[PDB]
């Protein structure tokens, strides 16, 4: 009994033009254009993001298992997610040695916390 | 925390006692609506005999739906707009009928539908679209204790009892339908019965007086 | 839909302290917390003018305290102010009283409680007087302020205007005479 | 600096009661049906009794279209007007228990299984009985047999059935 | 703190809070006060006055010292008496052993009677004295004497 994670609007919000010239970038910009149809909502343009679009607060920052995301980097950094599992999800951060993800990774099993990595190179 | 499970056993038989006087009135005010609509009958009837054509009662009570939607009025019709409350579009109100407020109605008259309802109509808004305003705030009138506590300084402990007021024309008319927050009716299910909206009642479109095709109107908007 | 008013319209109030001082924010929450609670009239005066900011909580002189005391049915009233209660030496005979204040100068402090008097806070006065039982609030003067006589300049309003100095040779010509044309 | 509760969720006390499916007035006991879906589809057959778990207990005679006795849900079917009276036929034991079922195992692959012998029987038992019934109207065991469908020139919003 | 200011706050948005039709050209009125007279005097006629023109007698080598004469109210002049011998001296003088207050040494020229002393006799000297400021004094029980 936990309310079903919807996104609203999965697509991302891509910049105006990002597609046309190189030098745009993807990421999101208000278009102040004076002319813009960004700007304007002309039917027919991007969607710009909105605080309309946010996600439902129980759901938010859930991700598909129901869980937020921790960034572990040692044991004792996993050791706050011990009793909260069905809640949280350790991501073993990337800069840690293979040797140490080991480590961690055993430590995550033995508390039974979902890491979302792992995986774990191989 | 101790003998509150007795409390509910009190106060359930106050509420067993108000349901009878809520009862009793309701039995009283059909009564009185059953005998006000024969009367009228009756006296068309008994003077039709004798040569005398009597001539019904202006109508105490009118019902303004607004029409056309805000952002082309002028100044003038849209404060007059924003007194009845009609500040969305599809909206009502029960405006008590005066000289006053039949020229409240003469200013608005093309943004405006309005007529006089009848209980039936006046029922079928405030139990559906009914709703209160509850310390300003849009509380909806779910559970007639509610309107009690509000209007219970002028009389009116049910739903049924601020229709009375509102329908009748009551000298209590003034915190009802204050109380009753706007109608909030949505497009009419039929549809207008027109092709075009604005105009009036001779003319086709949906707008002015329309004396008692607004009854008609409003249990499909409703 | 038609809006009569401006929509969104904050408060006007403020309902919080933009102060960040720890204690206070304790000393709001107490008193927030009765506010709500006594349903005392007095709590909800308290705890707006614990909101005030420095300029409208202006310092209560010892000598206006003494005033509020010699009032007809209040000399043994507790003297609520919140905002600093400051020392006075223009009057003498301080009478022995209790005074809730938020802050008292060093003077003040002394100069109540030489004459016997009390120095409170406005915690120890929420023991004392939850509902505000026999209380007798006090306000600084907000209209004797040195940017006050500024506000609202110009003809003929009668009122100050700015300069950094002085007297002659500083706005005394041309707008304040007859004999330089006119008077304002 | 918070973490959430880790207690769970106890749902709130539902107001659902779990009142009877009201069949439609078509479906009387004896009634031929055309399943519209399923292995049988098309196939006509009878309506012999309304189980427990909304469900139509079905038969067809087994030995007349092969389709056997066998649930099928109200919904996938059509009520024709014609019925074989089904004052003969036993149906009590017949119920939501008779069709235990166990999803074995979960094998997949690699490579008629059998039927049981009271289920055999308990064919025979009603299919014996309405034979009889069905032989007594004519033509009436060679409709069970053929098996429905919609011709070019059929308009199902105009059709009887 | 730059994080803070609202320039940060702008970034992206073109004209740098300073409009577009307007521009933000550099000194679009002149310079500092100028068309004072000209087209400044809508503000110069508000907000101002006495802003032209020269009123008054001239000084030249005003030495800011002839100019000195700092007030003192007699509200005020106690203070002048010290802090721990005060208590004393203001529930009993009784004449003729008065707490003698200079006004001079103490930074102050003229005496000059705003507020209201007690009954108790002061001494006070001073370089000058309001009418009344005397008066209070002499009323009080105390003398000014000058220096």
């Amino acid at each position: 009994l936990h309310p079903k994670i919807v996104k609203k609007h999965t697509k991302k919000f891509k910049r105006h033009h990002s597609d046309r010239y190189h030098r745009v970038s993807e990421n999101w910009r208000k278009q102040k254009g004076i002319d813009s149809v960004v700007r304007r909502r002309f039917r027919g343009n991007i969607s710009e993001p909105t605080i309309g679009y946010g996600s439902n607060k129980k759901t938010k920052f859930m991700g598909p298992d129901g869980r937020k995301v921790v960034l572990v980097s040692n044991v004792k950094g996993l050791t706050p997610l011990l009793m909260h599992t069905k809640t949280f999800a350790a991501e073993i951060a990337h800069n840690v040695s293979s040797k140490n993800r080991i480590a961690i990774l055993a430590e995550a099993k033995k508390n039974g916390i979902k890491v979302t990595n792992a995986k774990a190179r191989l | 925390q101790k003998t509150a499970e007795q409390v509910a056993a009190e106060r359930v038989a106050r509420k067993a006692e108000k349901r009878a006087a809520i009862l009793e009135r309701n039995a009283a005010y059909q009564k009185e609506y059953e005998t006000a609509e024969r009367a009228v009958i009756d006296a068309k009837r008994e003077a039709k005999a004798n040569s005398s054509y009597y001539v019904s009662a202006e109508a105490k009570l009118v019902f303004v739906v607004r029409i056309k939607g805000i952002n082309k009025i002028p100044p003038k019709p849209r404060k007059v707009l924003q007194l009845l409350r009609l500040n969305q579009i599809n909206s009502g109100t029960f405006v008590k009928v005066t000289k006053a407020t039949s020229e409240l109605l003469k200013l608005i008259e093309p943004y405006v539908a309005y007529g006089y309802p009848s209980y039936s109509t006046v029922r079928q808004l405030v139990y559906k679209r009914g709703y209160g305003k509850i310390n300003k705030q849009r509380i909806p009138l779910s559970d007639n204790s509610i309107v009690e506590a509000n209007l219970g300084n002028y009389g009116i402990l049910s739903v049924d009892d601020l229709i009375h007021e509102i329908v009748t024309v009551g000298p209590h008319f003034k915190q009802a339908n204050n109380f009753l927050w706007p109608f909030k009716l949505s497009n009419p299910s039929g549809g207008w019965g027109v092709p075009r909206k604005f105009k009036h009642f001779i003319q086709g479109g949906s707008f002015g007086n329309r004396e008692e095709f607004i009854n008609k109107l409003v249990k499909s908007m409703n | 839909i038609d809006h009569t008013s401006k929509q969104h319209k904050r408060s006007s109030h403020r309902t919080a302290p933009k102060s960040d001082n720890v204690y206070l924010k304790l000393l709001v929450k107490l008193y927030a917390f009765l506010a709500r609670r006594t349903d005392a009239p007095f709590n909800k005066v308290i705890l707006k003018s614990l909101f005030l900011s420095k300029i409208n909580r202006p310092p209560v002189s010892v000598s206006r305290i003494s005033r509020a005391l010699k009032q007809e049915g209040a000399a043994q009233k507790t003297i609520v102010v919140v905002g600093t209660v400051t020392d006075d030496n223009r009057i003498f005979e301080f009478p022995k009283t209790t005074v809730a204040a938020l802050r008292f100068t060093a003077g003040a402090k002394a100069k109540i409680l030489k004459a016997g008097g009390e120095a409170i806070t406005l915690d120890q006065l929420a023991v004392r007087a939850p509902k505000g039982q026999n209380t007798l609030i006090v306000r600084g003067p907000r209209a004797s302020r040195e940017a006050a006589r500024h506000f609202g300049f110009g003809p003929h309003k009668g009122k100050a205007p700015r300069i950094q100095s002085t007297g002659r040779k500083f706005e005394r010509a041309r707008g304040r005479r007859r004999s330089r044309a006119f008077k304002v | 600096k918070w973490y959430p509760a880790e207690e769970v969720p106890a749902p709130k006390q539902t107001r659902k009661a779990a009142r009877p499916q009201k069949l439609r007035a078509s479906l009387v006991p004896g009634t031929v049906l055309i399943l519209l879906a399923g292995r049988f589809r098309g196939k006509r057959v009878v309506y012999l009794k309304h189980l427990e778990d909304n469900t139509l207990l079905v038969s067809g005679p087994f030995k007349v279209n092969g389709v056997p006795l066998r649930r099928v849900n109200a919904r996938y079917v059509i009520a024709t007007s014609t019925r074989v009276s089904l004052e003969g036929v036993n149906t009590e034991k017949f119920n939501v228990a008779y069709f235990s079922r166990e999803k074995l195992s979960r094998k997949q692959r690699a490579e008629k299984k059998e039927i049981k012998a009271e289920r055999i029987e308990d064919q025979k038992n009603i299919d014996k009985a309405l034979l009889a019934e069905i032989k007594k109207t004519p033509l009436l065991k060679q409709y069970l047999a053929a098996t429905f469908s919609l011709k070019n020139g059929d308009r199902p919003h105009l059709l009887k059935f | 703190p730059t994080r803070l200011t609202k320039t940060r706050k702008h970034r992206g948005h073109v004209s740098a809070g300073k409009g577009r039709v307007g521009k933000h050209r550099k000194h679009p009125g002149g310079r500092g006060m100028a068309g004072g007279l000209h087209h400044h005097r809508t503000n110069l006629d508000k907000y101002h006055p006495g802003y032209f023109g020269k009123v008054g007698m001239r000084y030249f080598h005003k030495q800011q010292a002839h100019f000195w004469k700092p007030v003192l109210n007699l509200d005020k002049l106690w203070t002048l008496v010290p802090e721990e011998k005060r208590e004393e001296y203001l529930k009993s003088a009784s004449k003729s052993a008065a707490p003698v207050i200079d006004t001079l040494a103490a930074g102050y020229g003229k005496v000059l009677g705003k507020g209201r002393i007690p009954d108790v006799p002061v001494i006070v000297k001073a370089r000058f004295v309001s009418k009344l400021a005397e008066e209070k004094i002499k009323a009080a029980g105390g003398v000014v004497e000058l220096i």
